[PDB]
């Protein structure tokens, strides 16, 4: 089977360029898109991630992918955007997966409470 | 507005989450 049964590579992972306030690349990455998880594999701080449960804005513009985190990160304490050249293809993946997994690494918010 | 990242180069014009909406 192989219709969107993806490899851990051509589409999830994305080499993006961390670039900050500037558009600079502070360390080109990688934005390795998963479940719940943007596995930002930076130069040297190693891969990065930003969970899907805070990601408040992200986005795409030409080879610009960005999402405001908002919690603290590794290399991102909110609108970290990087230069990804599958920015589009990135951030909708990202969008997508967002809306085809639900993001729960565990433990779900009691669902409908109802007590 | 803040919901375009306007990161030097180039300003992104994001989304947010359902993740937030959707639990």
């Amino acid at each position: 089977s192989h219709m969107d049964t993806v490899p851990d590579n051509h589409r999830n992972k994305f080499k993006v360029i961390n670039v900050d306030d500037d558009g600079n690349e502070l360390g080109s990455g990688i934005m390795e898109l998963t479940d719940t998880e943007l596995i930002l594999y930076t130069r040297k701080r190693d891969s990065v991630k930003w969970h899907y449960l805070c990601l408040r804005r992200y986005g795409y513009d030409s080879n610009l992918f960005s999402f405001e985190s908002g919690r603290r990160c590794q290399t991102g304490q909110g609108i970290f955007a990087f230069k990804c050249a599958r920015a589009e293809e990135l951030f909708n993946m990202l969008q997508e997966i967002m809306q085809n997994n639900s993001i729960n690494v565990v433990e779900e918010p009691v669902v409908e409470r109802n007590n | 507005g803040p919901d375009a990242v306007i990161i030097g180069m180039t300003k992104i014009p994001v989304i947010e989450n359902p993740q937030y909406f959707g639990i």
